[PDB]
Parts: C-alpha cells; structure tokens; sequence
C-alpha cells in the first residue's frame, strides 16, 4: 500500500494505534506483520 | 469421633471445591480479577497481556 502522508502522521501508522485516514479510508490490523518505509518527498508537492 | 474417616472424606472434597472456586478472585498479577473491567478500561493489545 503506497500513498503520501505528512511528516506528523508517520508516528500514527503503527500496530494497534489510532489515527484518522488509516481509520476513515483503509485501516491497519491489530495482528499486522510487515514493514513500513518513509521518504521525505517534500519537493514533490508543496 | 468414631466416624472420623467418613467425615474426613466429605470435608476434604468440600474444602477442595471451595478453594478452587475461591481462587477465581485472585488477580495472579493482572490488574484486576474480573475480565470485563480488564477488557473495558484497556486497549485490546494491552488487554491481551
């Protein structure tokens, strides 16, 4: 799953943690297993 | 105390069950003894442990 989010949400995408877009569009599982990666794509959209 | 033995059998069984049921109240280290509260005031990930 690939999307772009802001820097202050990187700590919101975590197993068992609540947020908004991972709660209002698609949601992560409590038993999730995998990994997440983050790129600072500031010069893409600003 | 002529009937000590039979009386003793009865008492042992009664006491065993009593302690078994009473031990449900112990917390064993958990934050509470009733499961409902455990599952109420805590998120599922921590309620597991």
């Amino acid at each position: 799953d690939s999307f772009v989010i802001r820097g202050n949400e990187v700590s919101q995408i975590a197993p068992g943690q609540t947020g908004n877009i991972a709660d209002y569009n698609y949601k992560l599982p409590d038993d999730f297993t995998g990994c997440v990666i983050a790129w600072n794509s500031n010069k893409l959209d600003s | 105390s002529a009937l000590g033995k039979l009386q003793d059998v009865v008492n042992h069984n009664a006491q065993a069950l009593n302690t078994l049921v009473k031990q449900l109240s112990s917390k064993f280290g958990a934050i509470s003894s009733v499961l409902n509260d455990i599952l109420s005031r805590l998120d599922p990930p921590e309620a597991e442990v």
